[PDB]
């Protein structure tokens, strides 16, 4: 159950993650509990906060700022740190607007593949029309 | 693939059609509501008190009517607690059947979240949570600015078709048609000479 | 079957008849070309002065302001010397020195009947000294144009600059209600169908 | 910014600078510049041989 | 090729002449070497025609499902910008040689300054068969996209 | 047998071949050539190399009603090694405008002497088709989710051809035709590019009086043809994006190199202009000499 949460893109939150598997797994010793796994446990957030921004540079290309605080449960400065972090990684690619009116998850993109795109959608449209016309024909028999 | 040997007893046969019509209501990825309402088995099998109420909850999904679906759950939520212990699949179900239902009849592949608002019958954060939820499981793919408050769909998954349907995909042949043909008497007429 | 001598007298006569039409836009190109067909040497000075008064004149009633270059490096510098101190009065926007100008070489300007085009320009060291004015500053108070262009009210020279745009030259729009004038010029038409 | 190692430009009209990644100057289009750039040398050459004519 | 065979004893009468007889034909000879041993010491050798119908006409000049699908069909854009650049580089040296060779192309006989200022291929032929290429490539690569964009949608 | 298929690839040959033994049959008026099929399979692009007659015999009172020789069918096969030892049952050919649903009890048969599903290959003898004249079809046996049973159904796949260098120059040598269905000058392709949208609008009407017909005259809701209609809508551009926009700045890029191709051009016939008055010139002196 822990884990089918993370190999998915999906909504969530850290109170959520928190109060569920505090009880469960910090009962359990190695990440959690401890005195020291504590600072295992304080990685968790962490990586709850950045599965989330997985997410959400697929979702949205712009999101407010402030909305992402409460998306996060982080104060303002937080919420750009991480970002900030995630990018240097490389893992997602974002630029911050700081008096927090966007922020953009994306690198913009090249003309050029906004343009390839458009001839790749084209080519099966006339696939698609071809093959429904023979089954057309089929299906009159059958009629 | 069933076979016409008959071994196949009418309590099973409403057997299967109850299960069915569980595995639809506590899904969250079959929107194959019609489909039974297509098939024999569930489609003619209303006939006991348990398949009245049934079949009007996937009859329920298919129009988008939230008011019919909540007061038939109202009283059956409690009786079976099948339904009690997946009710959030089972809410959520009808808002995603209505968002997907949306965006197909238009020509225009965006809403405006506060057109969803009013359609599933959710407060401002939950469509987006609704959005969310739908790009999770694969149901739809674009993009989202919360700056202008949208989603702009890309792709639309494959559906259950009705004659209402039809007529629908159709009209927009009918002017592509009228475009495809108008354009290519424009260019015909220009460098009639020119096709050696 | 012409000679390219009739061909030459045939362009500047349109250029003439189109200054007094207010075609400045085809004026331009039909004296360009009248001179090309035209030889160069002193047997044609005559003819080549005349156009070349013409050709200048055309330009300052566009708003184009001929070249200081075209003046200097010609070998005609005393025949245009009107025509030079015509380009420098408009270019600064200056309403004294143009009226002084066109007193002072009245007579020559007369014989070449092209004095009948010189007062025409009274209007436009109006509207070339407001194109200056909206590329020089983005927002400029009604009151300092006054200053620049010796005007006398702030209403005054609304009339004037509201006029001139309907022309389009000046490319800007007033706020009455603020007290400025904003130009709307940020190109990016290359995002337009312009180029095609 | 004045040597380009980063491009964007510093906004002091608020005190923002813009942050651009973005290409400058597209190469196909700069080539059509010598283009015409070595046609209008050809030209003179031509009207080199037209004095003849003349 | 084809050949019959005739009877050695015809040969040695003088009756390879009969063999062309109530026709000029489309007499030639494809191929001599062995060849023309061989037919001089056995065989006549006959031209070949070929025969077809409308029918197989019809089947034979298709070969393509995608008449119809390379006008709406289309290659990636990015390709024809590549193609634009390396076109226009080309035509640009071209153009260099072509004004080496320009600077006379003006004295007496032709043959001389070929050598001399290199009008060797003709910079002017040269420059002529690229531009023509790209030229006619282009008009139908924008008349697809604009064909496409404004009727499909 | 492959259950697993994509394309057809078609050599000439077998086109040509199957109209030969059809006018030789003698067959018309629903008495239609049908051989056997023969070539490479085992492979998802089915490979067909060749083509023969079998004997024969369709009566038209009841085409369910056939007549098969499989005796032929077997020392045929033998003969076929002899020539190539690589050619083998694919299927079998049929040289009607059309799809019978007597093909289907048929493709029975052949079955027997096939590693492949059999392969029905249509050749036409009046040569229809804005493509190829052949259409392709597979027989497959799946189940139908549409509430309806198991069908053993003709499931269309592309057609292809695949053609020997050796042969194809024979197609060039036998045709005297500059060819205005393929690629040449700008003339030619500006045929082929109107041509292209003339296709489209034939294929697009097609699919408008299908949908008519389900809901008047009550043809099958067939879910898996209408499927690949909404991804039709859903590939389909919409105006006011900036992919679009995109489009008229890559319009102004193409059409300024055309721009400048043209002016190249011009510059270029203007030195033959000069060059042909050099040429009268001297031609007048050597005209005034004489």
């Amino acid at each position: 159950s822990l884990v089918k949460l993370f190999t998915t893109n999906e909504l969530m939150r850290w109170p959520i993650v928190q109060k569920t598997y505090e009880p469960v797994l910090n009962e359990d010793d190695l990440a959690f509990g401890g005195e020291a796994n504590k600072h295992h446990w304080e990685d968790l957030q962490k990586r709850v906060i950045e599965h989330n921004l997985r997410v959400i540079s697929e979702y949205y290309s712009r999101i407010t700022l402030l909305r992402l605080n409460e998306l996060l449960d982080l104060t303002e400065s937080q919420t750009e740190t991480y970002i900030s972090d995630l990018v240097n990684q490389g893992i997602i690619y974002a630029k911050v607007n700081r008096p927090a009116k966007i922020v953009n998850f994306e690198k913009p993109k090249n003309s050029s593949q906004l343009l390839n795109e458009w001839s790749h959608n084209v080519d099966e449209l006339l696939e698609h029309i071809e093959t429904i016309g023979h089954l057309i024909t089929k299906e009159e028999i059958m009629h | 693939t069933l076979e016409p040997s008959t071994s196949i007893t009418l309590a099973e046969r409403q057997q299967l059609a109850y299960d069915l019509s569980i595995s639809a209501l506590l899904g969250d990825k079959i929107y194959n509501f019609g489909e039974l309402l297509h098939h024999p088995i569930m489609e003619t099998i209303v006939n006991d008190s348990n398949y009245d109420w049934l079949f009007q909850l996937l009859n329920a999904l298919t129009v988008g009517d939230f008011d019919k679906f909540d007061s038939l759950i109202k009283v059956q939520i409690s009786k079976i607690p099948i339904l009690a212990q997946h009710e959030s699949f089972l809410r959520q179900k009808i808002c995603l059947m209505t968002l997907i239902e949306t965006v197909f009849v238009k020509n225009i592949r965006m809403l405006s979240f506060e057109d969803i608002s009013k359609a599933t019958h959710l407060p401002k954060d939950n469509v987006e949570h609704l959005v969310m939820r739908a790009i999770s499981l694969g149901l739809l793919k674009g993009s989202i600015d919360q700056v202008n408050e949208l989603v702009t769909i890309s792709w639309v998954q494959p559906r259950i078709i009705s004659g209402d349907q039809i007529t629908k995909m159709k009209d927009r042949l009918v002017e592509w048609n009228d475009q495809v043909e108008k354009l290519g008497k424009k260019m015909e007429a220009r460098g009639q000479s020119i096709w050696v | 079957d012409v000679s390219s001598s009739l061909e030459a007298r045939y362009f500047f006569y349109l250029s003439k008849i189109n200054a007094i039409q207010l075609d400045y836009s085809t004026a331009n190109e039909y004296i360009i070309a009248a001179i090309r067909k035209a030889p160069h040497n002193s047997k044609s000075l005559g003819f080549l002065q005349q156009s070349n008064k013409l050709h200048c004149c055309i330009q300052l009633l566009m708003g184009d302001i001929p070249e200081l270059s075209f003046f200097h490096q010609s070998n005609m510098q005393k025949s245009l010397l009107p025509y030079y101190h015509l380009t420098k009065a408009v270019k600064l926007g200056d309403l004294k020195k143009f009226t002084s100008t066109i007193t002072k070489y009245k007579q020559l300007l007369l014989k070449d009947d092209t004095y009948q085009l010189c007062v025409r320009l009274r209007s436009n060291v109006i509207k070339t000294g407001i194109r200056i004015i909206s590329l020089t500053y983005k927002k400029i108070s009604l009151r300092d144009i006054c200053l620049k262009l010796n005007l006398d009210s702030e209403q005054t020279v609304e009339y004037m600059v509201s006029r001139a745009i309907r022309d389009g030259v000046i490319e800007a729009k007033i706020n009455h209600e603020d007290g400025f004038i904003e130009t709307t010029e940020l190109l990016n038409i290359y995002d337009s169908e312009d180029p095609q | 910014i004045l040597d380009k190692i980063f491009y964007g430009v510093l906004d002091q009209g608020n005190g923002w600078l813009y942050v651009y990644e973005t290409p400058n100057q597209d190469a196909t289009y700069d080539s059509a510049l010598e283009l015409v750039g070595q046609l209008n040398k050809v030209v003179d050459q031509l009207f080199e041989k037209a004095s003849v004519l003349y | 090729d084809a050949f019959r065979l005739i009877d050695t004893g015809a040969l040695i009468n003088n009756l390879e002449p009969r063999q062309t007889t109530s026709n000029t034909g489309l007499l030639n000879k494809a191929n001599i070497q062995a060849l023309i041993h061989g037919l001089n010491r056995h065989y006549y050798s006959l031209n070949i025609d070929y025969h077809k119908t409308a029918k197989e006409t019809k089947m034979l000049m298709n070969l393509h499902k995608e008449q119809w699908q390379s006008g709406l069909k289309m290659y990636d854009y990015e390709e024809k910008e590549e193609s634009n650049l390396a076109a226009t580089k080309s035509m640009v040296k071209i153009a260099e040689q072509y004004s080496k060779r320009i600077e006379e192309e003006k004295e007496l006989t032709e043959e001389e300054l070929k050598t001399r200022y290199v009008g060797r291929q003709d910079p002017k032929k040269h420059l002529s068969e690229t531009a023509d290429e790209t030229l006619e490539n282009n008009i139908v690569s924008v008349l697809t996209a604009g064909v496409n964009s404004v009727a499909i949608k | 047998m492959s259950l697993q298929h994509e394309k057809v690839t078609i050599a000439p040959l077998v086109l040509l071949s199957a109209l030969d033994h059809y006018e030789r049959t003698q067959t018309k008026e629903n008495k239609r050539c049908v051989g056997v099929i023969l070539g490479d399979a085992n492979s998802s692009t089915i490979r067909v190399t060749n083509s023969f007659a079998l004997p024969f015999e369709e009566d038209e009172k009841n085409s369910d009603v056939w007549f098969l020789d499989h005796n032929y069918i077997e020392n045929m096969n033998e003969m076929c090694k002899k020539i190539n030892a690589k050619e083998k049952l694919i299927g079998w050919y049929h040289s009607g405008p059309k799809l019978r649903a007597s093909d289907l009890k048929i493709n029975e048969l052949f079955k027997k002497y096939t590693q492949n599903n059999p392969l029905l290959l249509i050749v036409d003898v009046k040569q229809q088709g804005v493509g190829l004249p052949t259409d392709a079809y597979v027989a497959i046996e799946q189940v139908k989710d549409d509430g309806t049973s198991t069908e053993k159904t003709f499931l269309h796949l592309p057609c292809t051809i695949e053609a020997e260098e050796a042969e194809e120059i024979g197609v060039e040598h036998l045709l005297r035709d500059v060819r205005d269905q393929a690629a040449g000058g700008l003339s030619i392709r500006l045929t082929n590019q109107l041509k292209s949208l003339k296709g489209l609008q034939s294929k697009l009407k097609d699919v408008v009086e299908y949908l008519d017909k389900v809901i008047n005259k009550e043809l099958p809701i067939n879910h898996t043809i209408l499927g690949k209609l909404q991804d039709v809508f859903n590939l389909l551009p919409n105006l006011g994006t900036p992919d679009d926009d995109e489009i008229d700045v890559e319009n102004h890029d193409r059409i300024n190199i055309s721009n400048n191709l043209q002016k190249a051009l011009t510059v270029k016939t203007n030195d033959e202009l000069m060059v042909i008055y050099i040429s009268n010139l001297v031609r007048s002196i050597i005209a005034f000499d004489d």
